[PDB]
């Protein structure tokens, strides 16, 4: 190639190393297309039980009864809220 | 720093002054809306009216 | 672009890394299974 | 089987990690093709859930797995995607979209580009992770990740010393914020019992302001190291001796963005800590202002746009203290698109000479040579300068406009600091574009026989970039400035929302001086260098040191390097050789050395003579037993005088 | 079957191997994982729902002192397991085998003699973790140092009689006030036993006499501030084995020591000590890092730095906060997985390729080394406390316990986040930038050995660190069980 | 499954040297404390929630159940055993 | 490998076949750091013995039962050829491969395979697994940590004193458990601080 220089071809990274482009690639590259295809489908069906929205999960008269308990609790405690104390 | 700090210390005192009184909101402030309870509007109750 | 002698894909450490985590993940989805067709996990 | 927030979250993930798992298997063309297609991927994905959430606005979320559940402190791999969240991820996806594309045909004939597009992708998944995060901890996982893969993108060049030094910079001084970033997960760990936005931001207007002022007074901190304000900007400039790619994807959009982003999810609670807003606005408009002093009398291009980048930061700090925070927002969103264009820009220019030289002093005519560069900066600059009909007039003249608006009398003079940023841009650009296109040359001639435009690779990213640049201000207008939007709901206190009175309020003196500022100083700059160049190169000694001062940044990278590093190093010497290697040895293995080897010698040189050993140890005997005896009467008349004769007696047996 | 007969069967099987095969590494790499399986199994037989002491057992008592006990009167050494000394015994086992295969090919002389030593060590910790009184405790927790003074003596560097020397006196010097202590204990109550020693309650002006004795063992055993000069150069000048057995194990007894005989017993002591404890891990943390920062040897850095990662996990243990006693433990494990890692790269590695260790002579690693560059970078990266790995889980924990405690100590202690990163990161980027160094002539990368060890230890830290709650099924009584709070 | 749900000993009526019923006292303690810690958890999910549904009406929804939480959270944690166990508050 | 694969002959003729070869530090060398300077015939003698280094010529009801006389020659002599292998190894970079048909081996570059350590079979094979299996029990032990116990014992209480939660629906019993834990306060610490109560 253009602008190219020796190198020692006996150094081995996980990444290519110096100008990395085998004769095979093109059947490694479709290996690596089957895996990461295959892992974003899985990922994404395996995640979609675990996604919710933010609203109308939980009915506001749920959200009545646990603010109204709240306040049961509150007053058996003998409480005030925050700055009645003036 | 002490120029930059200085000058826009010095420059407040030449400022001019609002043409427009801040915003109001109607139910007394709207301490309810911002978690008020009739005693606690001091301090979270917004502008009069 | 110049080429570059040929490497193969699968080398140890893929099939190590891979099999042992897929294991492991099947491992956990059978137990899964299990729990839901019984009351106990595999393991359990 | 689809899941926009999953793909999102994974996509990237596949593009970090399976060129470092096959890169000597897969080579570089096909790393470089997989990366750019799966950031393509997640970006049209991205742009179909921001249609989505226009038209519904119920944000998405992911609860994955349990982190930590010890005693009170349930913290949970949670993720999620709100307004806020994919305002954000347009930003960040599509400038790295852009710039993947941009790094095939820049770093061609580069060795390592498999790992270079590895690193880009890494920072854009930690991106989206610190984004996407439904709690403190995910972003804090995010920061960290942004700032290791920050540290080597700056040290991709390994070989260059200057470039490992500028990355240590840059990693330090965020592992500073970082720390303090800590500290503020500590206080909220304590004081909400969570890091979950959910209840922090449910409980905030409650809980006293002392506490919230020091948690965002540390958060802010963390912000100040990542979004390069005044006092932790040292390493923003440095960060530039990586290649170009990276400093228009980081170090100009996304990794000084987290920061603001940080403010801006914490907006719920700096709207109960007045205090820090202040000091957030007042940091920012120093920002702004010694930028742009230091842009103004740089050299460099790469430099330059820097500082640009940091003042505009320092602008969206002064909207984020003004209770603007919509503005910030919007205004990072456009920031985004036109920095990244100008860095694009800068890398072609860099490119189209034989000695790729960064100086403006060197490049002289290169309008004829290279004008399809020269209308995509220039559309830049010009959404930069605020022009009208621009992203930047919609996104930056609504600052300097809240700055008069905001109901703090106080306020007014971050008007004319803000203005004078604004008419040093105009500044700062127009030499740009002067000293590189419409100058008389500067270079030799060889360089202007093999001047030429680049390839495919790099030309499309500008391009579309600068339709964005162009467009994409008006479109989004009205989800981040229109009245009543509540598109990005952050609960700004009632007391504090200007706008109403921003858009009113301003008279025509106040919303038209920037514009025309603009437009006028613009010109007299270019006339200046072409006809009356003089003025800026009067060789007089007064304006030389000043220059000076203003072209070493401030002089800020030398008291920083001195006055706190250095002596750093001298206290750390100090500890190390006269505390750990001096008293801690002495009252230890030396001292004790030399004590014991002379009570040894003295007590071995006590039966001094062995000429007679009879007489000499009769004379012992003698001693013990009238000494002995005299000593039983002394302290049978008192013990405490008998003390300090027992301690002459070893003194004269040891010593 | 007999107990004779089968350890007769080993025994000849060993003196066999040895007669054939002029070796013993074998057989201790296999008697090594054999035990980890073993405990492995008794974690699978180990109730998390029961407090209590589990697998006990009496040795030297006065009716079998060749057997275990089943006596009425118990005059013996008691041993026996809880979650947390079960955690810290999984890390003994898991360590012990690395700790053998890092010197696997390095040493060519007497080279049985370093493996039983190196075994050895190893077993005393695993049974010291068994202990279940003050004496038993006590033997195992000084049996270590004539081993390691003949490991270090014979097997060691250039200054291996100094270190040797250091590393028997220093803790001999701590360990006797230690001693007072237990002694005091035991003619006071006439009974040593980690079971009910929460029940008797001793008057505080003794408390604060007993306390001081096991405060200054545990100073000079973690170490801490002012007396932590032993550490960079028994840590040094030690063979691999000996500096990895070291700073994952040893030093961590002392935050075991600390949770099993000090908490319990002298409660009121330690809530009106703490204060102190406070400003000595405070400036061992300052300190130290600051004092690495001027550091010309890489295995010395290394030991500076287990300092002060030992000096916030001391705030954390001492915070009275469960989640700062949670954050101590996992700084321990982390920390015995991290550390052990960086001294093979600088001890192992490159100082068996270049038997020097001044960073003057190391630069430009990454040219010829890029899989060492890329297992530097992780490690120093994990050491100074990156999410996603136990150390930063373990540093949030403790420094949190340490706010709540004492918010301004607490505080100022967050610096550790920056100087860890500082003194780690001048060292990685030197080693992995720039030109590769002039002094230097090529060598061969890391091998598939020194990568197994590492990758297993990194493994183990990106798993507790991703998630930190699986250590919670034998911790969540110990994260209460040390609390005085009415 | 099997829930098991043992038996509640307290220190002030048990005799130290029944070294059973104290092991017993120990873990009833603790774990009431993690059942508090549980309640808290509860609170603070409901809290979560009436912030995600409500949004700017969350400072009037969600009030009693802010405060609620804010009230738990300093004494339902957890706070040892051995603070009971040595101490006798009615001395 | 085998199971009684010991041969006395041979061992007590390799010994002086091998005393009869020079040192194995100085063989390859020749003084002069040289393979070449080594012979051909001895360059091939040298492969021929080396190769004996890794094949079976004991078992194990060969170690468990022979005497000291015969496990010190076999141990003398194969510290031998282990050098031998070894130095050659590193000196000319080649290992010895006997090819399939013909009788003769030589040092060879293949070195692609056919070559494991002595530390593989146990780690690998000992060591991680374990490891697999304390995660795989650390995971599952997880489910056993007293956050769900205290969830499942907190709900039982509330079912316990409102029974009529149960009738209700099946997926409505937890929103009314949630109301009720608000409300009340189930545990039972002030239960056991009696001398407390003054
Ligand atoms: C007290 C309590 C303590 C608690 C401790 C906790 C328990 C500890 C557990 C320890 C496990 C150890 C296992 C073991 O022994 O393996 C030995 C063995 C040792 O490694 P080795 O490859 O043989 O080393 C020699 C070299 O390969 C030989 O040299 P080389 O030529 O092959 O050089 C290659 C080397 C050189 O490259 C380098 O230099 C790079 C540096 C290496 C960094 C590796 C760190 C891991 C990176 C993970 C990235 C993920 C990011 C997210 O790079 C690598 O080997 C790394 C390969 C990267 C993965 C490949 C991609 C496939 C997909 O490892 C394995 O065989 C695979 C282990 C993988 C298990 C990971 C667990 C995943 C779990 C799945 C997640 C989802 C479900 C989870 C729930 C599970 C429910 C049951
Ligand atoms: C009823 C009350 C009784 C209570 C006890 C009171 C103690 C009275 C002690 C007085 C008795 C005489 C002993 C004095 C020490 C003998 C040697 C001496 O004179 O000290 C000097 C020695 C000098 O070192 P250098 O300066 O290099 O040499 C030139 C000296 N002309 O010094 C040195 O080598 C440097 C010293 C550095 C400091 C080291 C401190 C170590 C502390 C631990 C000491 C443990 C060893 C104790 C040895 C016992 C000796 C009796
Ligand atoms: C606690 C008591 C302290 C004991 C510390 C160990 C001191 C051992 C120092 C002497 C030694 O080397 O042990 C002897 C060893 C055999 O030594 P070796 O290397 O194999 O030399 C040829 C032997 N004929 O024999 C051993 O293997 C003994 C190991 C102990
Ligand atoms: C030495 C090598 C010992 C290896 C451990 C052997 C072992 O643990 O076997 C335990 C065996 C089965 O017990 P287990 O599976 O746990 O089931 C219990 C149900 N009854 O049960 C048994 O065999 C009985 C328990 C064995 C106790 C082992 C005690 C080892 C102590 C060594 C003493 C070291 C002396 C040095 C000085 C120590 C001073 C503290
Ligand atoms: C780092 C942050 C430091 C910022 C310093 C500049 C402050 C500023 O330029 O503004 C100055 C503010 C003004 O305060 P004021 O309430 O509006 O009073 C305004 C009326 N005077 C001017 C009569 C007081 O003075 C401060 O409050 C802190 C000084
Ligand atoms: C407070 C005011 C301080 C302003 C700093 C003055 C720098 C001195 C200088 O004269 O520097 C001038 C440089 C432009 O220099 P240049 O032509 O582009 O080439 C470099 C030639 N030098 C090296 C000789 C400078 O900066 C400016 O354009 C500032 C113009 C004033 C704008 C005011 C709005
Ligand atoms: C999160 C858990 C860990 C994730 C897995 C990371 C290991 C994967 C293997 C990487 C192989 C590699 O990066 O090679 C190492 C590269 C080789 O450079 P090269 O491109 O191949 O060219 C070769 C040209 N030399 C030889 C001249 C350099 O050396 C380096 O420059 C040092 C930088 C290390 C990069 C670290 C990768 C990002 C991980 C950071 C996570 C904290
Ligand atoms: C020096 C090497 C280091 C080794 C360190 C590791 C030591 C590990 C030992 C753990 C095993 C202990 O397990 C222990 O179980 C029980 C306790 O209930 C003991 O006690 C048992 O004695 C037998 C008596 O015949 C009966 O079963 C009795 O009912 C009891 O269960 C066992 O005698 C002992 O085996």
């Amino acid at each position: 190639g253009g602008g190219r220089y020796p190198f020692p071809k006996d150094v081995i990274s996980m990444t290519g190393g110096w100008w990395a482009n085998p004769s095979n690639w093109k059947l490694n590259g479709l290996f690596a297309t089957g895996i990461a295809v295959g892992l974003a489908l899985w990922v994404s069906t395996a995640t979609l039980p675990y996604t919710r929205r933010r609203e109308g999960i939980t009915s506001e008269s749920d959200i009545s009864k646990w603010n109204a308990a709240a306040g049961v609790w509150r007053e058996r405690h003998g409480k005030i809220s925050t700055g009645e104390a003036a | 720093l002490t120029i930059f700090f200085g000058a826009s210390y010095v420059a407040t005192y030449f400022v001019p002054e609002k043409a427009a009184i801040p915003r109001e909101f109607p139910y007394e402030g709207l301490w309810k809306e911002s978690g008020g309870t009739e005693k606690s509007k001091a301090f979270f109750g917004q502008r009069s009216e | 672009p110049e080429l570059t002698p040929a490497v193969p894909f699968f080398q140890p450490y893929v099939l190590k890394w891979a099999g042992v985590s897929l294991g492991l993940v099947a491992f956990y989805q059978f137990n899964s299974s299990y729990e839901a067709k019984n009351g106990h996990t595999w393991v359990e | 089987m689809y899941n926009a927030i999953s793909l999102i979250i994974i996509l990237p993930c596949i593009s970090w990690l399976f060129p470092l798992f096959f890169g000597r298997q897969l080579g570089y063309v096909f790393v470089t093709r997989m990366t750019s297609t799966l950031i393509i991927i997640t970006t049209l994905i991205t742009y179909y859930y921001f249609y989505q959430l226009l038209g519904n606005n119920n944000p998405i979320n992911l609860e994955l797995f349990n982190y930590l559940n010890i005693d009170y402190l349930d913290i949970n791999y949670n993720f999620e995607i709100d307004a806020l969240t994919i305002t954000m991820l347009l930003a960040i996806t599509t400038i790295s979209s852009m710039v993947h594309i941009y790094s095939i045909g820049y770093m061609e004939t580069d060795p390592h580009q498999v790992r270079f597009f590895s690193l880009l992708s890494m920072f854009t998944f930690w991106m989206i992770i610190l984004v996407t995060g439904s709690n403190y901890f995910v972003l804090f996982v995010g920061w960290e990740f942004i700032g290791v893969t920050s540290y080597l993108l700056i040290s991709f060049w390994v070989t260059r010393l200057q470039a490992m030094k500028s990355a240590l910079s840059a990693v330090l001084m965020n592992r500073f914020g970082d720390a303090f970033f800590v500290l503020g997960l500590c206080v909220i760990a304590y004081v909400f019992g969570t890091l979950n936005y959910s209840t922090i931001f449910a409980t905030a207007y409650l809980i006293n302001t002392d506490l919230l002022v020091l948690i965002m007074l540390a958060l802010f901190i963390a912000a100040m190291a990542k979004s390069a304000q005044f006092g932790l900007h040292n390493w923003l400039t440095l960060a530039m001796e990586g290649p170009t790619p990276v400093s228009s994807l980081l170090h100009a959009a996304t990794l000084v963005t987290a920061g603001i982003y940080l403010l801006l999810r914490s907006a719920n609670i700096l709207e109960y800590t007045p205090t820090v807003l202040f000091i957030i606005l007042w940091i920012g408009a120093l920002t702004t202002l010694s930028a742009g002093l230091i842009a103004i009398c740089s050299n460099d291009l790469k430099r330059i746009i820097a500082l640009s980048t940091m003042s505009q930061l320092g602008m969206m700090t002064i909207a984020i203290g003004l209770s603007a925070y919509n503005l910030a927002l919007f205004h990072l969103l456009g920031h985004a698109f036109f920095k990244a264009l100008l860095f694009m820009s800068a890398g072609s220019i860099i490119h189209s000479i034989l000695n790729e030289s960064q100086d403006i002093r060197t490049y002289g005519g290169l309008l004829s040579y290279l004008p399809y560069t020269y209308i995509c900066i220039t559309i830049a600059s010009l959404s930069l300068m605020a022009m009208p009909g621009l992203t930047g007039y919609y996104t930056k003249d609504i600052i300097i406009e809240s700055t008069y608006g905001s109901y703090s009398i106080s306020n007014y003079v971050v008007y004319w600091i803000a203005y004078l940023s604004a008419v040093l841009t105009c500044v700062y650009s127009m030499k740009i574009l002067y000293l590189t296109f419409y100058s008389n040359p500067n270079n030799n001639t060889i360089t202007y026989y093999n001047a030429h435009e680049s390839n495919i690779y790099i030309t499309l990213p500008m391009f579309i970039l600068a339709i964005f640049a162009m467009f994409a201000g008006w479109i989004l207008k009205d989800i981040y400035l229109g009245v009543g939007t509540d598109f990005v709901g952050t609960h700004i206190l009632p007391n504090n929302f200007s706008y109403f009175d921003t858009e009113f309020s301003i008279t025509q003196f106040y919303k038209l001086l920037p514009l025309i500022s603009a437009i006028l100083v613009s010109i007299l700059i270019v006339v200046l260098n072409e006809f009356f160049a003089i003025v800026f190169n009067l060789n007089n000694k007064y304006i030389n040191t000043v220059y000076s001062i203003f072209n070493q940044k401030l002089v800020s990278d030398q008291i920083l390097n001195h006055f706190i590093i250095f002596k750093g190093l001298v206290t750390s010497g100090n500890i190390a050789h006269h505390v750990d290697k001096g008293s801690l040895y002495r009252l230890g293995p030396v001292g004790i050395n030399r004590l014991l080897n002379k009570a040894s010698y003295n007590v071995i040189n006590l039966s001094s003579n062995t000429r007679s050993s009879l007489s000499m140890n009769s004379m012992l005997i003698l001693i013990t037993i009238v000494s002995l005896l005299l000593l039983v009467l002394v302290m049978n008349v008192n013990f405490i005088i008998v003390i300090p004769v027992l301690i002459s007696i070893l003194y004269i047996l040891f010593s | 079957m007999f107990l004779t007969s089968i350890l007769l069967s080993s025994l000849y099987l060993f003196n066999r191997i040895l007669a054939w095969q002029g070796n013993v590494k074998h057989f201790y790499l296999f008697a090594s994982n054999l035990l980890l399986l073993f405990i492995v199994v008794l974690y699978i037989n180990f109730n998390t729902f029961s407090n209590s002491f589990q697998f006990n057992f009496e040795l030297f008592n006065s009716l079998n002192p060749f057997g275990l006990s089943n006596s009425d009167i118990s005059n013996g050494l008691l041993f026996g397991i809880d979650g947390l000394s079960l955690t810290f015994i999984l890390l003994t086992v898991l360590l012990i085998p690395l700790t053998l295969l890092g010197n696997w090919y390095n040493i060519n002389f007497n080279s049985n003699l370093y493996y039983t030593l190196v075994l050895a060590i190893g077993l005393v910790i695993l049974l010291n973790f068994w202990a279940l009184d003050y004496i038993s405790f006590y033997i195992l927790f000084e049996a270590t140092l004539p081993l390691l003074f003949i490991l270090i003596h014979i097997y060691g560097s250039s200054d291996s009689e100094r270190a040797s020397f250091y590393v028997l006196m220093f803790t001999l010097s701590g360990s006797l006030f230690m001693l007072l202590s237990i002694v005091v204990i035991s003619i006071v109550l006439n009974t040593t036993n980690f079971i009910n020693h929460n029940l008797f309650v001793l008057s505080l002006d003794l408390q604060t006499i007993i306390w001081l004795g096991l405060f200054i063992a545990i100073m000079v055993k973690t170490p801490l501030f002012p007396i932590h000069v032993w550490l960079p150069v028994v840590h040094s000048e030690s063979p691999l084995a000996g500096s990895m057995i070291l700073a994952g194990l040893i030093l961590k007894l002392a935050l075991y020591a600390i949770l099993r005989l000090l908490l319990p017993l002298l409660c009121e002591a330690q809530i009106l000590y703490t204060p102190m404890i406070y400003i000595i891990s405070l400036l061992t943390i300052i300190l130290t890092s600051l004092a690495t920062l001027r550091q010309i040897d890489l295995k010395v850095i290394i030991a500076y730095s287990s300092i002060s990662h030992m000096g916030i996990a001391i705030l954390g243990v001492c915070s009275n906060t469960s989640l700062g006693i949670y954050g101590s433990i996992v700084l321990g494990v982390a920390h015995g997985f991290v550390s052990p890692a960086l001294f093979l790269i600088v001890g192992g590695i490159l100082y068996d390729r270049y038997h020097i260790r001044i960073v003057n002579y190391y630069k430009g690693l990454t040219t010829y080394m890029p899989q060492l560059a890329t297992y530097i970078i992780i490690l120093s990266f994990a050491n100074i406390g990156t999410p996603l790995t136990g150390n930063f889980t373990g540093e949030f924990l403790s420094l949190q316990g340490g706010f709540i405690r004492n918010p301004i100590i607490g505080g100022i202690s967050c610096i550790s986040v920056l100087l860890a990163a500082i003194y780690q990161l001048k060292l990685t980027n030197k080693l992995t930038g720039g030109i590769s160094s002039i002094y230097m002539h090529r060598t061969n990368d890391v091998t598939i050995r020194e990568k197994f060890i590492m990758n297993i230890l990194i493994i183990s830290t990106l798993i507790i660190g991703i998630c930190p709650q699986i250590m919670y099924n034998l911790l969540y009584w110990t994260v209460n069980n040390y609390i005085y709070i009415i | 499954s099997e829930h098991q749900r043992p038996e509640l000993v307290s220190f002030d009526d048990i005799n130290y040297n029944d070294h059973k019923k104290v092991r017993e006292a120990q873990e009833s303690y603790t774990r009431e404390q993690f059942i508090r810690l549980e309640a808290l958890k509860t609170v603070r999910k409901a809290l979560e929630k009436c912030y995600e549904e409500s949004g700017p009406n969350h400072f009037e929804d969600c009030k009693n159940l802010a405060e609620q939480y804010l009230d738990m959270l300093p004494t339902h944690r957890l706070q040892g055993y051995l603070g009971y166990q040595r101490n006798d508050p009615s001395k | 490998f085998a199971l009684r694969a010991y041969n006395e002959e041979k061992e007590l003729a390799l010994k002086q076949r091998l005393s009869q070869l020079p040192p194995p530090g100085k063989a390859f060398v020749t003084a002069e750091g040289e393979p070449r300077p080594a012979k051909e015939a001895e360059l091939a003698e040298l492969a021929e013995i080396a190769a004996l280094y890794k094949t079976d010529r004991v078992g194990i009801l060969d170690i468990l039962l022979l005497g000291n006389k015969h496990a010190r020659l076999y141990r003398d002599n194969t510290a031998l050829l282990k050098d031998y292998y070894y130095n050659g190894r590193r000196i000319l970079d080649k290992i010895p491969v006997k090819d399939k048909q013909t009788g003769k081996v030589t040092w060879e570059i293949k070195r692609e395979g056919a070559e494991k350590e002595d530390w593989v079979n146990q780690m690998y094979f000992l060591y991680a697994p374990s490891l697999i299996l304390l995660l795989i029990v650390m995971v599952y032990k997880s489910r056993e940590d007293i956050t769900f116990w205290a969830k499942k014992e907190l709900d039982q209480r509330v079912l316990d004193k409102h029974p009529e939660i149960n009738d209700a629906p099946e997926n409505e019993r937890d929103a009314l458990i949630v109301e009720r834990i608000i409300a009340g306060d189930y545990d039972k610490l002030a239960s056991l601080q009696k001398k407390a109560t003054p």
